[PDB]
């Protein structure tokens, strides 16, 4: 029914190795080589990759900036509102970023802000200036 | 199986079915009612049993009826027909029995039998008992032909056949009861020893073997499923098939390694992408921290755009650190996932140098068994005789196989030292012209009704002809003779004054160094009472080694034997013999095989008798005159003693039918 388990033999594969006297040792060399021709290319990329690991040397440790650990808040200070308005100019609709930047405002308060002050801060205008970049 | 059905089996017959040959003797029965068929069948089996249970004395129609029971011993016309059929075709009363009904008063018809092989001998005894006048012509100064047994002092070794292949349904079983044979079983434990003389270890041994068996199965698959039987006109040999299978097993081992390492680059090529995105992150991160520091200079209280800058760069920065952290996350995983792949690769090779050398010994054993290079066997057909394998374990003839021919020979008219040279067969009869092998100009002429030819196929093959047919055999016969294969296989008999091998071990193999020499002295047999070792030359070696002198051979031998058992365990041998069957003019080989481009059907062609044309034109078509028996004429049991012996039983039947008529078929 089927070739004794393991043993490999398929219709096309067989016509391939019998086409002439040395198709035998031809298809076996084209593969012996495709092997070295990939083993080499590994050892190459291995060295390329081992250079890059030298560049990432020591990680990014000495450039981290301590955590902005700080609680939320309900009132908008004139301070906060100005920071907000600028974040919008620079971050568009990324309410997440805007939040982090202002510091003590939740990703929601932010979107709320967007509607209440939309009127007085021409937030339409601010957004379309960000869009124009 | 056993009982009355035990017999039918032990007689190579189906117990619950009528054979092709019964259908012809008994067409009335088999075309008739399912009911009588069973009566026939029972009578047959019971009669066989009767014979089998006591094959040391003749079994008569008298004694048979005697021991049957009603309802079956009612129709005595039938029981007679049956006992007669079995007697004629040699299923009962064959070999060496004690005869009850004495030998016919005057004899009828005259048969000249060529060759006193086991087949000839077997035929001769049959016809003689059937009341015919028989004479055998034998070129050699002894009987048994390809059953030769070296005898000297106490040394006894066969350079001919030496194995009996299992008593389950073998006629030799019957014979071994009739004749003094010491049958001894062959313990199939066979240690191999590498070229250097170091025993190959169980780990390898068993794993190589089963690859061999797996390789054979493989070839069978190519033949029956993938229909790989002809390669641009040339028909495929088993060797061709085996190579194509091994090639494909390499081609796979490679295909593996490729898409393994090919699966590594693809990963490295990810690690590379990562590290680039990861470097250009450090770049920006480094370059931002700078700016943040600059904008942090501007000492508070700042206006808000300057505050915004500080706050904003501090996000932008930590934001990109979150990114670079996760890329260091990935980096770590990709990097264990390469210790994964680098740790377990697939297999390095299909077979090591040392493996494909042991596998060769296995291929050697297979060549030994077919007497030929695997590159000559027919793929489709080489093992057609398979389903007829006897049960029971193989044996050897401790006191030498000749004991059998010598016993069949007893009471027969045999002319030794008589080489047949021409067979003339014409409408009114045959004449056979032999010469004396000793002084060859001295001539002999034997005239007879029929000629039974047991010339080995090697002999029938010779160019120019060693025997001449007049008129020549028809092209349908001679083509069967080209087409069939006649192999070769030699023996070396080593006679020592002491055992120095493992006494309890029957055989052990030497592993040659090359494919080309895998046949050479590859296997030794411990078989006999005296200290004799027996070594085989098989396959491509067998033929080549015939052109090398005995001394050189016995040398290469002792060497191999010292290499195993230690350089001074092994004395000079007291007596040595070296067979050369291809060179032996009355054999010209060892036994047949199914050559590529043949088929078992050629064996049937080999056996069909020849019928000479008319003398006077428009005289009626005669009787057939020339008959054939022998190892090469028995489709289902070729190349064997039992198989010859049967072919001879067969012809005696067919000859009697022709010349004494067939009473039982009415
Ligand atoms: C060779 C051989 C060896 C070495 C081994 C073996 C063998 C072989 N095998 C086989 C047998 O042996 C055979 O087959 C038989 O024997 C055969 O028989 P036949 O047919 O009968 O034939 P022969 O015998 O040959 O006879 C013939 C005769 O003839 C004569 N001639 C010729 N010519 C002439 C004459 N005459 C007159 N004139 C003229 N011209 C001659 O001389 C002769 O005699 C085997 N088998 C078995 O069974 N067993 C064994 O063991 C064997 N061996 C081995 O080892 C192996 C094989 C086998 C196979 C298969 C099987 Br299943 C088993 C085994």
């Amino acid at each position: 029914r089927k070739p004794p388990k393991g043993m490999f033999l398929s219709q096309e594969d067989v016509e391939a190795v019998s086409a002439n006297a040395t198709a035998a040792t031809t298809v076996l060399r084209q593969l012996d080589m495709e092997l070295v021709s990939v083993k080499r290319q590994i050892q190459n990329i291995k060295q390329t990759n081992s250079a890059l690991k030298e560049k990432l040397d020591g990680g990014i440790e000495p450039y981290r900036l301590p955590e902005v650990i700080q609680k939320c808040n309900a009132r908008w200070t004139t301070e906060e509102q100005l920071l907000a308005v600028q974040a919008i100019r620079k971050y568009g609709r990324d309410f997440q970023a805007i939040s982090d930047v202002i510091g003590n405002k939740s990703v929601v308060q932010v979107k709320n802000f967007f509607v209440n002050y939309r009127r007085r801060f021409n937030i339409d205008e601010v957004l379309q200036e960000w869009e124009a970049e | 199986p056993s009982g009355v059905e035990g017999a039918a089996f032990q007689s190579r017959l189906p117990h619950d079915r009528m054979t092709s040959q019964e259908a012809a003797c008994f067409p009335d029965i088999i075309s008739g009612p399912q009911q009588t068929q069973k009566v026939f069948l029972f009578i047959r089996n019971r009669t066989l049993q009767l014979w089998l249970d006591n094959p040391k004395i003749q079994l008569t129609f008298e004694a048979t009826l005697q021991q049957l029971e009603a309802p079956y011993n009612s129709d005595t016309v039938l029981v007679h027909r049956v006992h007669s059929y079995l007697e004629r075709h040699g299923l009962i009363n064959f070999g060496i029995y004690k005869r009850i009904k004495p030998l016919p008063t005057k004899k009828t018809g005259k048969v000249i039998i060529i060759g006193s092989g086991v087949s000839g001998l077997a035929a001769a005894r049959q016809l003689q008992s059937f009341g015919m006048d028989v004479t055998l012509l034998e070129a050699r100064d002894r009987v048994g032909g390809r059953v030769a047994t070296f005898r000297k002092g106490n040394y006894v070794a066969d350079l001919g056949a030496m194995v009996v292949t299992g008593l389950g349904g073998n006629p030799m079983a019957v014979v071994s009861k009739q004749v003094n044979m010491e049958l001894a079983k062959i313990k199939q434990k066979c240690p191999l020893y590498e070229a250097n003389g170091q025993a190959v270890p169980k780990e390898k041994d068993e794993m190589v073997e089963q690859e061999f068996n797996r390789l054979l199965e493989a070839t069978s698959y190519l033949s029956h499923q993938l229909d790989f039987n002809v390669l641009n006109n040339k028909p495929v040999s088993l060797g061709q098939a085996l190579e194509v299978v091994i090639q494909l097993q390499e081609k796979h081992v490679k295909d593996e390694q490729i898409e393994h390492w090919k699966k590594i680059v693809k990963t490295q090529e990810e690690l590379k992408e990562l590290l680039n995105k990861m470097v250009n992150l450090k770049e920006k991160i480094k370059e931002l921290h700078q700016q943040y520091k600059e904008a942090s200079e501007v000492k508070p209280p700042r206006d808000i755009t300057a505050e915004f800058l500080v706050k904003s760069k501090h996000r932008d920065l930590t934001a990109l650190c979150k990114e670079y952290d996760e890329l260091a996350e990935t980096q770590g995983k990709l990097e264990e996932k390469l210790q994964e792949l680098e740790a377990n690769p697939p297999s390095d090779v299909y077979l090591s140098s040392r493996d494909r050398q042991i596998l060769d010994w296995h291929f050697a054993n297979l060549e030994f068994a077919n007497a030929t290079p695997l590159s000559t066997l027919s793929l489709k057909h080489w093992d057609q005789d398979d389903d007829f394998e006897f049960t029971g374990s193989h044996l050897t003839v401790r006191n030498g196989y000749s004991c059998v021919p010598v016993a069949l020979a007893e009471g027969l008219d045999i002319k030794l030292n008589t080489a047949v040279r021409q067979v003339r067969y014409t409408a009114s009869g045959c004449e056979v012209i032999a010469v004396n092998t000793r002084s060859t100009s001295q001539t002999f002429i034997y005239k007879c009704d029929a000629v039974l030819c047991t010339l080995p196929l090697g002999v029938l093959k010779q160019q120019p002809p060693a025997v001449q047919f007049v008129p020549p055999l028809p092209e349908w016969k001679t083509s069967a003779v080209q087409r069939m294969g006649f192999g070769n296989l030699n023996k070396v008999v080593l006679c020592f004054d002491r055992v120095f091998w493992d006494p309890s071990v029957n055989l052990f193999g030497h592993v040659g160094s090359t494919t080309a020499s895998r046949g050479e002295l590859f296997l030794f047999w411990n078989l006999y009472k005296a200290p004799i070792l027996l070594a085989l030359v098989a396959g491509e070696a067998a033929g080549i080694m015939e052109n090398i002198s005995d001394d050189v051979i016995v040398g290469r031998c002792l060497a191999i034997l010292k290499g195993i058992f230690g350089s001074s365990a092994v004395p000079q041998p007291k007596e040595t013999v070296v067979s050369r069957w291809r060179a032996d003019p009355w054999a010209r080989g060892s036994y047949s095989y199914v050559a590529a481009g043949s088929s078992g059907n050629d064996y049937d062609l080999m056996a069909q008798p020849i019928t000479p044309g008319p003398s006077i034109p428009g005289a009626p078509q005669p009787i057939p005159r020339l008959f054939f028996a022998g190892e090469h004429t028995i489709r289902n049991y070729p190349a064997t003693v039992h198989g010859a012996l049967l072919s001879g039983l067969r012809e005696a039947g067919r000859i009697a039918d022709q010349f004494l008529g067939a009473m039982y078929t009415l």
